[PDB]
C-alpha cells in the first residue's frame, strides 16, 4: 500500500467501478 | 453471482477510499502541526 | 442471506468513510482559512 | 460521532472489513 | 431486486467519497506546496 | 462534477443513505 501513488490509486478506482458497472447492466437483462 | 461479484468489486473500492481517507489524514495532520509549531 | 449480511456491513463502512471525508473537509478548510488570514 | 477518534476509525473499519470478508468466503462455499 | 437496488446506491455513495477524497487530495497537496514555497 | 458543494454533497450522501436504509428495511420484512 505505502508503494502506491495517486495516479495508480485513481486508475484502480476507474477499474473497478467500470467492473461493477458491467456486472449490473448484465443483471438487468 | 453476478451480485456477490459486485459486492467483491465494492469491497475493493471501499479500501482503497479508506487508504486514501489515512494518507490524507495523516498529511492534514502534519500541516497542522507545523502551522502550529510555526 | 450473506450477501444482505455484506450489504449491511458495507453500509456501515461507507458510513465511517463519510465521517472522515467530513472531518478531514473541515480541517483542510480551517487551514485553508488559516493560511489566507495570515 | 463527535465523539469518536481515529484510532477508534480504524478499528470499526477493520472490524466491519473481516466481517465481509469471513460472509463473502463463505458464500464461495 | 432489493439487493440490486442497494448495490446501486451503495455504486453512487462510493461515487461521491471518490469525488471528495480527490478534491481533498488535491487541496492538502496545494497546501503543502504552498508551505514549502513559503 | 466540478460543479458540485460540499453541501450539495451531504445531501446526496444523505438522500441514497436512506434509500438504502429503505431497501435493507424491507428485506428483513
Amino acid at each position: 500500500w505505502n508503494e502506491m501513488t495517486w495516479m495508480e490509486w485513481e486508475r484502480e478506482i476507474e477499474n473497478y467501478t467500470k467492473l461493477i458497472y458491467k456486472i449490473l447492466e448484465e443483471s438487468q437483462e | 453471482n453476478n451480485l456477490l461479484r459486485a459486492i467483491e468489486a465494492q469491497q475493493h473500492l471501499l479500501q482503497l477510499t479508506v487508504w486514501g481517507i489515512k494518507q490524507l489524514q495523516a498529511r492534514i495532520l502534519a500541516v497542522e502541526r507545523y502551522l502550529k509549531d510555526q
